[PDB]
RNA sequence: GGGUGACGGGGAAUCAGGGUUCGAUUCCGGAGAGGGAGCCUGAGAAACGGCUACCACAUCCAAGGAAGGCAGCAGGCGCGCAAAUUACCCACUCCCGACCCGGGGAGGUAGUGACGAAAAAUAACAAUACAGGACUCUUUCGAGGCCCUGUAAUUGGAAUGAGUCCACUUUAAAUCCUUUAACGAGGAUCCAUUGGAGGGCAAGUCUGGUGCCAGCAGCCGCGGUAAUUCCAGCUCCAAUAGCGU
C-alpha cells in the first residue's frame, strides 16, 4: 500500500508527481498539445474573416440544419465553424466581415446537436449580434 | 447536404403584436416590499392542496 | 509609484446553493420586518457576524488564562456590548456564539428611528434617514445602515435645520403658501 | 453676528515668527464663512489686524454647521512676507507671480541649448 | 542535458483541517536600454536622455559628408480578444545643485476609466372606495374598532434629492465633494436592467404562431399540427445599477 514512513517524503512526493499525468485534465493543462490545437491560442475570443456560410446538419435524434459560419482567424491562420446562434440570424453574417469568435462553453468539447463545433459567433463587424437579433443596433451601410 | 435557405422562417411569419402598456413598476426597496407583502401578510389563507404564484386554470 | 491605498474588501459573501427556497424565504422575511434595499444589505450583516463567530472560535481553541485570549476576547465583547448587541452580564464569549442576524439588524439607524416613534413604519424612517430628516447626537446622519452604540441611542431625533424638527418648511409647502397668497388671495 | 468662532490647538511659533492655529468655525444656516469675514472676526479677537492674519484649508463637515481649517498670526507684514508660501501671500494680493507658463520656459531652455556664448542670441531665442 | 505561457521575494486568489493555483504589475533585490562588443570620465558606470565599432533598422546631403535610439511622460503606427490626455503645476512628498532663492513628465493635480471595492435614490404618509383576517359581538347573516395588508382615485397635500444654478469653501489655479441661497415630482412623468419560467433550479400544464422546419438546449432534452422547452403576447421568478456570455 501506501509509503508511509517519516523519512519518504521524497518517494510519496515523486510517485504523486509521476501519478499527475494520468490525471487528464492535468496533462492537458501542463503539456503544450492543447496551446498548440487551440485555435485561439490560449484566448478567450478570437477575431476572424467569415469565408463561407455552411450549414452542419444535427446528430442523429434531432433533425436540423445548423446555421454556421467558416471562419478564418487573424492571428493564426487557423481555420474554424463557428456556429451562429439565435433565429435567422445567418442573414446578418455577409461574407469577408470580420466576426468575434468565443468558445461554445465547454472548453474544446463540441455541444449538443453540432458536430465539430467548438466556436460561436459573438460580434459581427464590431456590432454584437445579440444587439441585431434585438433591433437595437444595425448594420453599418 | 441541406440548403441554408429557411435561415429565420419561424422569426419572419411569426404574427407580430404590440408589447402594451401598463405602468411605471416599483423598483428597488419598494419592489421587495411589496413581494414581501405579497407572500406573508395579505393572503395567508386556509391552504387547499399546495399554491401557485403564477397558476392558471 | 503613487501615495493611494488599494486596501479595500469586499463587506459581503453571496450564497453557495443560489435557490435554497427556504433560505430566499427567510431572507424575504427579513428585509419585511427591516424595511432593507435589497438581498445584498442582508448578505451584509450576515458576513460581519460571521467574521465575529470566527474571532469567537478561534479565541475558544486557545487555552484559557492565554493573554492573547483574554485580551481579544474582552475587546470584542467590549465592542459588541458597545453597539447594544450583547449585555453586561453576559459578556463571556461563549455567549457570542449564541447570537443572530436579527439582533444586528435591530441596532440600525433605520430601526431605532422607527423604535423611538418618530417616523411611522419602517420604510417612513429609512426614507426620512435618507432626506437628512434625523440627527444623531449632532450631525445629520444621511445613512441608514448607521449602527446605533447603545451609549448614543437616546440621542437620536429630528435634524434641528429641518421641517420636522423644528425649522423652515419644504418646498412644497413654500408653494402652496404662495399660491394661497398670489394665486388665490 | 450669528457665527461664532472658536480656537483650538494653539501654538506659538517663536521661531517661525508667528501664532498658529486650528479654526473651528461654527456658522449654522449659512453658507460657510468667506476667509476675509473670518480674519477679521480673527482680527478683532487677537487685536492684531487682518493683514498679519493668513487663513486656510477650510473644510466644512456634513449638516453644515461647522467648518474647520488652520489658520496664522503674524507679528508683521516684514515677516510674513518671508516665512509664508507665496500663493498664500497672492491670495491676498501682496506678493504676484510672472505668467510666463511653465511649457513656455521649457522650450525656451530646450534651444539655448543650441546656441554658445552669444548673450544677445540667448536674450532672444523665443 | 532539455523545457518553462519562468525575473526572485514580500505577497494575491481560493479555501474546514490539509492543500491547489498565481505572483509582468506601485516595497525590496536583480537584469536591460533595437542587437552584440569595447571604453572615457569619475568615489561610483563596462552608463546608454555618455562615447567607439559592427549588425539590423532607418533621416537630411549641394552626394564631399553629417547626424540617430520612448522597456521616461504624453502621443502615433503596428500587433492584437486585450489597455487613458501630445492636459495644469513645482503648492505637498522627496531629490539634485555652489543653493532659504534655480530645476525636476520623480511627484502631485485634473481628464478618460462599469478593472475592481464601499456607501446608496427610483418613493413615504394619510383618510377614502373597498378586499381580507387575529380580537370584541353574533346561532349564522351582520356590526365596534385598539390591530391591520392588497388594489384603485392621485383623492389629499406634506417630504425630498437627481437636475438647473448665484455665492462661499476647496485649490498652486481650478474642478469634485461639502456648505448654501433661488428655481426644481403627479408619475402620460425624473420610465431599471439583465437573464430566466420541463428537470437539475426560483418561476405558467395561459393564449397566438411554426410543425423533426425554423429554432432552443452547458447536461438530460423539446420540436414530425393540442410545443409547460421553439418565435411572440400576457403573467411570474432571480439578482438589481447591475446582470449575462
Ligand atoms: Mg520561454
Ligand atoms: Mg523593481
Ligand atoms: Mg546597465
Ligand atoms: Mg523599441
Ligand atoms: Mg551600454
Ligand atoms: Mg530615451
Ligand atoms: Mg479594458
Ligand atoms: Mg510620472
Ligand atoms: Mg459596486
Ligand atoms: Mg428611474
Ligand atoms: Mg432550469
Amino acid at each position: 500500500g501506501k509509503c508511509r514512513g517519516l523519512r519518504t517524503a521524497r518517494k510519496l512526493r515523486s510517485h504523486r508527481r509521476d501519478q499527475k499525468w494520468h490525471d487528464k485534465q492535468y496533462k492537458k493543462a501542463h503539456l503544450g498539445t492543447a496551446l498548440k490545437a487551440n485555435p485561439f491560442g490560449g484566448a478567450s475570443h478570437a477575431k476572424g474573416i467569415v469565408l463561407e456560410k455552411v450549414g452542419v446538419e444535427a446528430k442523429q435524434p434531432n433533425s436540423a440544419i445548423r446555421k454556421c459560419v467558416r471562419v478564418q482567424l487573424i492571428k493564426n491562420g487557423k481555420k474554424i465553424t463557428a456556429f451562429v446562434p439565435n433565429d435567422g440570424c445567418l442573414n446578418f453574417i455577409e461574407e469577408n466581415d470580420e466576426v468575434l469568435v468565443a468558445g461554445f462553453g465547454r472548453k474544446g468539447h463540441a455541444v449538443g446537436d453540432i458536430p465539430g463545433v467548438r466556436f460561436k459567433v459573438v460580434k459581427v463587424a464590431n456590432v454584437s449580434l445579440l444587439a441585431l437579433y434585438k433591433g437595437k443596433k444595425e448594420r453599418p451601410r | 447536404h441541406g440548403s441554408l435557405a429557411r435561415v429565420g422562417k419561424v422569426r419572419g411569419q411569426t404574427l407580430k403584436v404590440a408589447k402594451q402598456e401598463k405602468k411605471k413598476k416599483r423598483t428597488g426597496r419598494a419592489k421587495r416590499r411589496m413581494q414581501y407583502n405579497r407572500r406573508f401578510v395579505n393572503v395567508v389563507p386556509t391552504f387547499g392542496k399546495k399554491k401557485g404564484p403564477n397558476a392558471n386554470s | 509609484p503613487v501615495a493611494r491605498s488599494w486596501v479595500c474588501r469586499k463587506t459581503y459573501v453571496t450564497p453557495r446553493r443560489p435557490f435554497e427556497k427556504s433560505r430566499l424565504d427567510q431572507e424575504l422575511k427579513l428585509i419585511g420586518e427591516y424595511g432593507l434595499r435589497n438581498k445584498r444589505e442582508v448578505w451584509r450583516v450576515k458576513f460581519t457576524l460571521a467574521k465575529i463567530r470566527k474571532a469567537a472560535r478561534e479565541l475558544l481553541t486557545l487555552d484559557e488564562k492565554d493573554p492573547r485570549r483574554l485580551f481579544e476576547g474582552n475587546a470584542l465583547l467590549r465592542r459588541l456590548v458597545r453597539i447594544g448587541v450583547l449585555d453586561e452580564g453576559k459578556m463571556k464569549l461563549d455567549y457570542i456564539l449564541g447570537l443572530k442576524i436579527e439582533d444586528f439588524l435591530e441596532r440600525r439607524l433605520q430601526t431605532q428611528v422607527f423604535k423611538l416613534g418618530l417616523a411611522k413604519s419602517i420604510h417612513h424612517a429609512r426614507v426620512l434617514i435618507r432626506q437628512r430628516h434625523i440627527r444623531v447626537r449632532k450631525q445629520v446622519v444621511n445613512i441608514p445602515s448607521f449602527i446605533v452604540r447603545l451609549d448614543s441611542q437616546k440621542h437620536i431625533d429630528f435634524s434641528l435645520r429641518s421641517p420636522y424638527g423644528g425649522g423652515r418648511p419644504g418646498r412644497v409647502k413654500r408653494k402652496n403658501a404662495k399660491k394661497g397668497q398670489g394665486g388665490a388671495g | 453676528d450669528t457665527v461664532t468662532i472658536r480656537t483650538r490647538k494653539f501654538m506659538t511659533n517663536r521661531l517661525l515668527q508667528r501664532k498658529q492655529m486650528v479654526i473651528d468655525v461654527l456658522h449654522p444656516g449659512k453658507a460657510t464663512v468667506p476667509k476675509t469675514e473670518i480674519r477679521e472676526k480673527l482680527a478683532k479677537m487677537y487685536k492684531t489686524t487682518p493683514d498679519v492674519i493668513f487663513v486656510f484649508g477650510f473644510r466644512t463637515h456634513f449638516g453644515g454647521g461647522k467648518t474647520t481649517g488652520f489658520g496664522m498670526i503674524y507679528d508683521s507684514l516684514d515677516y510674513a512676507k518671508k516665512n509664508e508660501p507665496k500663493h498664500r501671500l497672492a491670495r491676498h494680493g501682496l506678493y504676484e507671480k510672472k505668467k510666463t507658463s511653465r511649457k513656455q520656459r521649457k522650450e525656451r531652455k530646450n534651444r539655448m541649448k543650441k546656441v554658445r556664448g552669444t548673450a544677445k542670441a540667448n536674450v532672444g531665442a523665443g
